[PDB]
């Protein structure tokens, strides 16, 4: 009840080593609805992110998918990087891999 | 007891971010998201994976209703944050019908300013609620009008059932698909302590639930539930996790329960 966003960061399919896959970060509870989300590979935004229509839960609070195709390898490190005005400094979400 | 529903989510926004639409609408049919609007495109459009095959002439219908509600929202966000003298706004409404197994239909029509109730209207009784002092100002204006409560009526008792309907019949193939779950444990040791977590992938319809247990017996007061989230193809993810001894690791195991499912899976954490 912050309105500070909550994040998770998870892969749409079970993750290995050198198949193609999507990654996904959700965030949602938050407001306003103004939000910066970013995939990030090694601390590089990644290409080709795809971000969902603006849309809200029950309570109100905003919400957003963002996902985009990628290769996941062992020893990169992936992320989610969030921007919101209710946040001092960007946030960061590891993913964790699975694998 | 089978149901179905069909709910529209507005939102007008004075600060959306940067090439952001200001005004969206997203529309879903139980937990699927069916078609939707924004005010960059000025287009209402289906999602072709659930409904593959509509004509545009209904298409046109929804596009133009959709502009309409973005000029009301506009004017919202105008003259809205005067009256509560209060930075950038938002309007949301929320409003649709069910159908049910029994013959029987509900409505639902909600609205919200900077993200706090604003009002809400009751298709049985003809009636509105406001959240506030300023908002009963609109209540009051809008029921002693007489107007807006028929066309609420009609809105919701009539378009929305019908299109509910339509749109379960045109989306029928989508909406009874069920997509199973593929489901991994994982473990992962740190400082003495093994965590073990449970991703289910992909799963359609959205209901899951998910438990650790071990020696037979659920384990809820260590659990953490992840929550149940979109993936961008309308099925959905969920996962839990639980810390454990790392001697213990080969004892828990993971249940899911899903439709999809002929009998609850169970799955446990198996390194090499």
């Amino acid at each position: 009840a912050d309105l500070t966003p909550k994040v998770q960061v998870y892969s749409r399919f079970p993750a290995s080593a050198g198949t193609k896959n999507v990654l996904n970060c959700f965030a949602a509870g938050f407001h306003p609805p103004k939000i910066s989300i970013t995939l990030m590979k090694d601390g590089v935004p990644m290409e080709g992110a795809q971000y969902s229509d603006m849309s809200f839960n029950d309570d109100w609070t905003f919400q957003r998918l963002v996902h985009a195709d990628f290769t996941p390898s062992s020893g990169s490190t992936y992320a989610c990087k969030v921007e919101h005005e209710t946040l001092k400094e960007p946030q960061v979400y590891k993913w964790d891999p699975e694998f | 007891f089978g149901s179905h529903s069909l709910r529209y989510f507005l939102t007008g926004m004075t600060d959306p971010g940067p090439g952001m639409p200001r005004f969206v609408i997203v529309g879903y049919v139980d937990d699927k998201i069916f078609g939707t609007y924004n005010s960059k495109s000025r287009t209402a459009q289906p999602i072709v994976e659930m409904l593959p095959q509509e004509d545009q002439e209904h298409w046109d219908t929804q596009t133009q209703k959709a502009q309409g509600g973005e000029r009301d929202f506009d004017w919202n966000l105008n003259r809205l944050p005067e009256r509560y003298n209060k930075g950038s706004h938002t309007m949301q409404m929320m409003f649709g019908c069910d159908i049910l197994e029994d013959g029987s239909i509900r409505g639902y029509d909600q609205y919200a300013f900077d993200g706090r109730d604003f009002l809400a209207f009751d298709m049985d009784t003809m009636t509105f609620t406001a959240a506030d002092p300023v908002a009963e100002i609109t209540k009051r204006r809008w029921e002693t009008e007489g107007t807006y409560a028929e066309r609420w009526k009609h809105e919701l008792g009539t378009v929305c059932v019908q299109n509910l309907r339509r749109y379960l019949e045109h989306g029928k193939a989508a909406l009874k698909r069920r997509v199973q779950p593929e489901v991994r444990v994982w473990g992962k040791e740190a400082d003495g302590i093994l965590t073990l977590s449970c991703h289910a992938h992909g799963f359609y319809p959205r209901p899951i639930t998910i438990s650790w247990m071990k020696d037979g017996m659920v384990r809820d007061q260590e659990t953490r539930w992840g929550g149940i989230v979109p993936n961008s193809d309308g099925t959905y993810h969920a996962s839990a996790a639980i810390d454990v001894l790392p001697e213990d690791g080969d004892k828990y195991w993971c249940r899911v329960e899903h439709a999809s499912l002929p009998q609850p899976g169970l799955f446990s954490w198996e390194p090499q």
